[PDB]
RNA sequence: AGAGCGCAAGGGUAGAAGGGGGCCUGACUGCGAGGCCUGCAAGCCGAGCAGGGGCGAAAGCCGGGCCUAGUGAACCGGUGGU
RNA sequence: UCCCCCGUGCCCAUAGCGGCGUGGAACCACCCGUUCCCAUUCCGAACACGGAAGUGAAACGCGCCAGCGCCGAUGGUACUGGGCGGGCGACCGCCUGGGAGAGUAGGUCGGUGCGGGGG
């Protein structure tokens, strides 16, 4: 399932991996 | 040393490899006679050398005594000897050099040498260094 | 690794070096004792198709027709690098269908 | 340094040794033959040349040969030569020891130590053209416990080494005395 | 250990080894009987 | 899934830039990542195999495949370790196995990691390899709060159809690798 | 002087050598681990020994890194 | 190939005898060609046949362990069966 | 008869290590993919299956190269079946016949059998 990675930093990626719930914190964007 | 324990007499057989040619130094000392030359031998010409030309030269001795002399307790047969009384020895065959002398002239490296052979059981012949190399 | 093509050459006669390319697959019974071989079946260096195991099995009915023909019989298999599985297996199939 | 070369064939070794005439060989890639030179000869032309100036061989067939002393072979049991090996040269390059010389005495010596000379000749790849009768080697400024390697030397024209230029030419050492004998045989 | 196997149905035997303490608290290989031909075996 | 926004960075602006800088003759030259291989070797979970499962099912969550183990060979008595019970935590993944990884990676997890200034480049051993440690694992994306009972770290490997590390060092930044220079 | 021990001497070696005629599976070679080796009709068992699985002549084949076998010609 | 191959050593060995996995238990019964060694006694190696099996697709391989120590005539007794 | 390639034997380095270079028509390798057979302690790396497109880079095939390893005379000797002479011994020497290692000269990046494809 693609996943969708969202941080507080607008940059949603979207990858594969279980659960596409992944709340990041401060990612590349930031 | 590490080696191990006690070794067997042997036989002094010719002199086929017991034998060499003057390596280091510009002198040198070697052997006529097949023999066991002891440790306290060779030292008791190491010194007189050394006291001869104290800040002199350099000297090297180039056999070394690996062979483990044995003997006897003063009694007779149970087992083979405690040994190593005189310590280690080194098999010398004739032709065989024994000891370079270097930053010595000749007068040096000459009443050097025959003093050690005087320190030493067979008979000697010092040397210079003809060309013969290699 | 050839510990395989080792033993079977000290069992008995007549071999059979089984070699399948990529595409290809070729075949060899070779008699030991003086390097000989008498038939070998080739594949793509024959006339075959082009469908690896389908032409497995054809590339060991083509040696029976050279077998009998210069009379021979023992099965004696060679499995080198390959294990026994499909187009190395299929190479006994129609090389076993008589 | 010239030598009246002679000819052997069946001639039995040491019958040889009993006329003075040590038995020996010339050879290269396009020869080989058994010869014996006389030894009061061969010792005053080789003492003086050794294994590094050339020496011809003049055969009775009026034939001059650029021969090196490639071995030889030793009696142990009083220094003196059984059999010489010789060879022949052309104008290709080849391989061969030259001889070296100290000039000056050492930051070492003239303190207070001794020269430790380790070799007398280094090994170099050479043509017959040239063949140097001597290295020279500025030892003045070896200091006791440094030394000159191979990779530091006077190499004239066209004449590239053959050893390691890592290899040690010599070097300068301590000198041995009594002052030590009190501190030797005592711990 | 010293150790001879018995035949189920039967009682025939053959020499062997146990081991005790070390993985041997089981044993019910099989072998070749006499009477007729193969059975099970046991431990004791 | 053969289709991933991080396997056409390589695809569609790595590899040519790799031409640029080299200049090779055959397609089949410009190196190429394409074999990740990460371990845990954690000694310290080595008397129980509780936390073991926990640490690699765990692992299979960031590695998304199968996850194996490797067996010791000496005797480390010093620190307690005989025949073949020490653990490390191996599970090598090729094809895009690595390309879904190292994209939660290069954009998910390392940014996440405290303080990170950027990749050590002395990690380049000579060849076109790669290696790098770490501490908290759960600066990955799958990796909850609540569900980390130990903070054990890890080190991971990577290799390329690269021989001289220039060009590795040319190849992995270009595919979003943020070294410290 | 615990010094005084030795092992009966197992009295190894080959036992017959190229060219002789050897019977339906006589010993060859008793050695100890792999000095030797089978060859054209030439079996061994547990200790390495070395015979015959026919009758025949012995011969001796030299293979460098191979090593050394040693096997039978038949007659028949 | 300096490792490993339970343990001393030695020979040997990766072109496996070493290391992992699967299925299994020929650590078979009944004999034994021919030899090794040997004063005797004893020790040792083993092709192959019959029955009945085991792993293998087959070829095949298996009468314990890479091998060389890990042992005791005979007498007198213990238990089982035919 | 001749050349290239493929499989596979034979000697067991004079075959090898390293260097440069050349081959993609055929053939081999890589490679496309993991539906199937089938496979990984995890992974299509190995094993395995279905197949065109791309390539000679790797792997490999073939040369050139002596720096390493390897091979290595002739001669002499040591040693030595056998025979014999000298000395207190440690030992020494001759005859006869055999005759190493080491090193030198120098050799080598090899040879060939059968089967098959291919001009």
């Amino acid at each position: 399932v693609p996943a969708r990675i969202i941080c507080g930093c607008g940059n949603v990626i979207e990858t594969y991996s279980t659960k596409p719930e992944i709340y990041v914190e401060v990612c590349s964007k930031c | 040393r590490m080696k191990y324990r006690k070794q067997q007499r042997g036989r002094l057989k010719g002199a086929t490899k017991g034998g060499d040619y003057v390596a280091f130094g510009d002198f040198g000392l070697v052997a006529l006679e097949p023999a066991w030359i002891t440790a306290q031998q060779i030292e008791a010409a190491r010194v007189a050398m050394v006291r001869h030309f104290r800040r002199g030269g350099k000297i090297f001795i180039r056999i070394f005594p690996d062979k483990p002399y044995t003997k006897k307790p003063l009694e007779v047969r149970m087992g083979k000897g405690k040994g190593n009384v005189e310590g280690y020895v080194a098999v010398v065959k004739p032709g065989r050099v024994m000891f370079e002398v270097a930053g010595v002239t000749e007068e040096q490296a000459m009443e050097a040498l025959r003093i050690a052979g005087h320190k030493l059981p067979i008979k000697t012949k010092i040397v210079r260094r003809d060309a013969y190399d290699e | 690794k050839f510990r395989v093509r080792n033993r079977i050459k000290r069992t008995g006669r007549l071999r059979l070096s089984v070699f399948r390319s990529l595409k290809h697959i070729y075949a060899q019974i070779i008699d030991d004792e003086k390097g000989v071989t008498l038939v070998s079946a080739s594949s793509l260096a024959l006339k075959l198709k082009g469908n690896k195991t389908e032409v497995a099995r054809q590339v060991g009915r083509a040696l029976a027709e050279k077998a009998l023909a210069l009379g021979i019989k023992q099965v004696a298999f060679d499995r080198g690098p390959y294990k026994y599985h499909g187009r190395v297996k299929a190479l006994a199939e129609g090389a076993r269908e008589g | 340094y010239r030598l009246k070369a002679y000819y052997r064939e069946g001639e039995k070794p040491s019958a040889l040794r009993r006329a003075g005439k040590l038995p020996g060989v010339m050879y290269n890639r396009h020869l080989n033959r058994k010869v014996y030179v006389d030894l009061v000869e061969f010792d005053k032309v080789f003492r003086q040349a050794s294994i590094h100036h050339v020496i011809v061989l003049e055969l009775p067939d009026g034939q001059s040969l650029p021969t090196l002393v490639r071995q030889v072979n030793l009696d142990k049991r009083r220094r003196r030569p059984e059999h010489v090996d010789f060879f022949v040269l052309s104008d290709e390059p080849v391989e061969m020891y030259v001889p070296l010389r100290f000039v000056g005495t050492p930051a070492g010596v003239r303190a207070g130590g001794v020269l430790q000379e380790i070799h007398r000749d280094i090994l170099v790849k050479v043509s017959p053209r040239n063949i140097p009768e001597f290295i020279e080697v500025d030892v003045s400024g070896l200091e006791i416990g440094d030394s000159l390697h191979a990779s530091d030397l006077k190499l004239p024209p066209g004449v590239e080494l053959a050893v390691s230029p890592e290899e040690t030419i010599a070097a300068v050492v301590p000198p041995e005395d009594v002052e030590k004998l009190a501190e030797e045989a005592a711990a | 250990l010293l150790l001879e196997c018995t035949e189920c149905k039967r009682r025939n035997y053959a020499t062997e080894k146990n081991k005790r303490n070390t993985p041997n608290k089981l044993e019910l290989r099989k072998y070749c009987p006499w009477c007729r031909k193969h059975t099970v075996h046991r431990e004791v | 899934p053969l289709d991933l926004a991080l396997k056409r960075k390589y695809y569609e602006e790595v590899r040519p830039e790799l031409i640029r800088r080299f200049g090779y003759q055959n397609v089949w030259e410009v190196p190429r990542l394409e074999k990740v291989v990460i371990n845990q070797g954690l000694g310290e979970a080595k008397e129980d195999a509780r936390i073991l499962e926990k640490a690699a099912q765990e692992l299979a969550l960031i590695t998304g495949q199968k996850p194996a183990v490797t067996r010791a060979k000496k005797s480390i008595s010093n620190f307690k370790l005989r025949k073949g019970m020490p653990i490390g935590l191996r599970v090598t993944l090729r094809r895009d196995r690595m390309w879904i990884f190292l994209e939660k990676l290069l954009n998910v997890a390392l940014p996440r990691i405290r303080d990170f200034r950027g990749l050590n480049p002395n990690s380049f051993d000579g060849r076109g390899n790669y290696n790098l440690g770490l501490r908290e694992q759960l600066i990955f994306p799958e990796i909850t709060y609540d569900m980390v009972d130990a903070l054990r770290g890890m080190d991971i490997a990577v290799v390329t159809t690269a021989e001289t590390d220039e060009e590795a060092r040319a190849l992995l930044e270009l595919l979003g690798f943020p070294f410290r220079k | 002087t615990k010094n005084g021990r030795d092992s009966q001497a197992k009295r190894l070696g080959v036992k017959r050598y190229e060219g002789q005629v050897v019977r339906a599976g006589n010993i060859l070679v008793r050695q100890r681990g792999t000095r030797f080796k089978p060859g054209k009709n030439v079996g061994m068992g547990r200790d390495f020994t070395l015979f015959a699985l026919v009758d025949g002549v012995v011969e001796f084949q030299d293979r460098g890194r191979l090593g050394r076998y040693v096997h039978v010609r038949p007659l028949a």
